[PDB]
């Protein structure tokens, strides 16, 4: 304490909040461009469900490891996390909902498996001790879906091994510009998804080289697809929940200079009373 | 008895004391500041009836006298660590203490609980009083610093939500005009309504009407019940059933 170095605190304190509402902006910029990166991965994903609805509820219904339902003895959950602080809560409160499920599962006696998207769902599971086979990190601004191959693929080869039983993806959902929630669901076995159609009569596809060899390759890209969509959505997620944080620093920041001003000015009034009573009654 | 603004006079006497050369203290008041607020404040009081009778000479036999004292205090910036402030709120009985913010809010009158405190006690309020306010005092209190929390992130718990909404009506249903007085009969409906759940169903926006309205009821028909408390104020079984009627068939049968 001492005025010159109350104010030495108050300048830090200015600069520190004019840099949060710097943040807050690019944050909202942010937030557009990647929900743009996100309506671009929906057409994709549609036409390739639209296709496998056509094969898999057509009359050709093959049985397929993927499409069929069986009881639960192990289950997995792919997990979705920001490489980056400052994001409030998402990360924390995702993995509390995904600690309930996991809770609850394990408690059948299922065996738990995790592969983790993002360092720091790495870190906090880590410290947990979760059981984590696949990891990915560092993907930063710009994810890429060559660099998610590797853990959906091993969780895919532990499926279809017959080890898991099913599979989810844990993630947030970007519902609104201000608003996000964090969701788990199931993306093996394939969920029954209503998906009907009897136009197929007209057009029925020639399945070059065999229909069932194209519907695995089509299963395994709708499954990487969505990995990739939810991971776009949870970027986009983090940029908002980062948007509305900087906002509530930046305002905490002003709330404290305006009391920091009032014990430097009290202070101050208080150094130049005590100087000159010192002065006057130090004269004769 | 009022006095307008003793920070003013604490003023005065500095310029007389300085003007006497006399060596200055904390903020530059004599040190005798405090006997100056302490000797005036300190002929405000109650006396027993033996005093009575021995100033009077035996005039007056058997009643009590005496002198209620509001004193008023500016302070700077709502500062209530300043030594004049500090020095009267070790004088009186209490304090009432009016915030800013609460005041440019809309929230008038602006008392701020937790500061605000009246150390003599329930001893001063009447019975009906007593029993329905209770806890109001501790229960704002809390609201305040729970919304203090709850501007900073979500945690809503149900209870939480009630807690707001219920901390949320009670003031809209404690500010008041201005030259608008209202009785101990008034008072107790409003709290006996605050407090029996009454105002569930009813919208923040209608706060106020709702009491105009069961003012106008009450004063149109139960009357003499109102009549009965303004006389005593007695808090019975029977006046709570009354009371427990007259809100039942308002929030019924009525509109605002």
């Amino acid at each position: 304490a001492g005025a010159k170095d109350i104010r030495s605190k108050i300048a830090s304190v200015q600069n520190t909040q004019k840099i949060t509402k710097a943040m807050e902006m690019v944050a909202a910029s942010k937030m557009r461009k990647s929900q743009d990166r996100m309506a671009a991965s929906r057409p994709y994903a549609e036409t390739m469900r639209k296709v496998i609805g056509h094969l898999a509820h057509g009359n050709l219904e093959y049985k397929h490891p993927y499409l069929e339902d069986r009881d639960v003895k192990r289950v997995g959950y792919l997990v979705v996390s920001t490489d980056r602080g400052l994001a409030g809560g998402l990360n924390i409160n995702l993995f509390k909902k995904l600690l309930a499920e996991m809770k609850t599962w394990t408690d059948k006696g299922v065996q738990a498996d995790l592969a983790m998207i993002g360092s720091k769902g790495v870190s906090f599971f880590n410290s947990v001790g979760g059981n984590v086979v696949a990891q990915v990190t560092g993907m930063g601004d710009n994810p890429s879906l060559s660099e998610l191959i590797g853990p959906v693929k091993v969780m895919l080869q532990a499926y279809d091994e017959g080890r898991l039983d099913k599979l989810y993806i844990v993630s947030n959902k970007f519902i609104n510009t201000m608003s996000q929630v964090p969701t788990i669901s199931q993306l093996l076995p394939l969920p029954a998804s209503d998906d009907d159609d009897l136009k197929h009569k007209s057009w029925d596809y020639l399945y070059e080289p065999d229909p069932k060899a194209l519907l695995d390759t089509l299963l395994r890209r709708y499954v990487e697809s969505q990995v990739y969509q939810g991971v776009v959505e949870n970027l986009a997620s983090e940029q908002a929940a980062r948007m509305v944080a900087m906002k509530a620093a930046t305002d905490n920041g002003g709330s404290l200079i305006k009391e920091l001003q009032l014990v430097y000015n009290k202070a101050r009034q208080a150094s130049i009373t005590q100087e000159l009573t010192e002065i006057v009654s130090g004269a004769a | 008895i009022i006095y307008d603004d003793l920070s003013k006079q604490a003023v005065a006497y500095r310029q007389i004391s300085l003007l006497l050369r006399r060596p200055p203290g904390r903020e530059a008041f004599p040190g005798d500041v405090f006997y100056l607020h302490s000797r005036l404040l300190e002929r405000a009081a109650r006396v027993n009836a033996e005093y009575v009778e021995a100033f009077t000479k035996g005039e007056v036999k058997g009643k009590t006298g005496s002198l209620t004292a509001l004193p008023i205090i500016e302070t700077q910036a709502g500062d209530v660590s300043a030594f004049v402030p500090t020095n009267v709120i070790s004088i009186t009985d209490g304090q009432i203490f009016l915030e800013t913010n609460l005041f440019n809010a809309g929230i008038r009158p602006a008392v701020n609980p937790g500061i605000s405190v009246s150390r003599v006690g329930g001893a001063a309020q009447t019975k009906i009083m007593k029993k329905l306010s209770g806890g109001i005092r501790t229960a704002l209190a809390q609201y305040r610093e729970l919304a203090a929390f709850s501007q900073a992130a979500s945690d809503l718990d149900d209870a939480t939500r009630k807690q707001l909404d219920h901390g949320q009506k009670v003031t809209e249903l404690l500010k008041q005009k201005q030259y608008a007085p209202m009785s101990v009969a008034q008072q107790s409906l409003v709290l006996f309504a605050a407090e029996r759940g009454y105002l569930a169903d009813v919208e923040l926006s209608k706060i106020g009407s709702f009491e105009a309205a069961l003012l106008a009821y009450v004063d149109r028909d139960h009357a003499p019940l109102m009549q009965e408390i303004n006389q005593t104020g007695g808090y019975n079984d029977e006046i709570e059933g009354k009371l427990k009627g007259i809100l039942d068939s308002f929030k019924a049968t009525q509109s605002w």
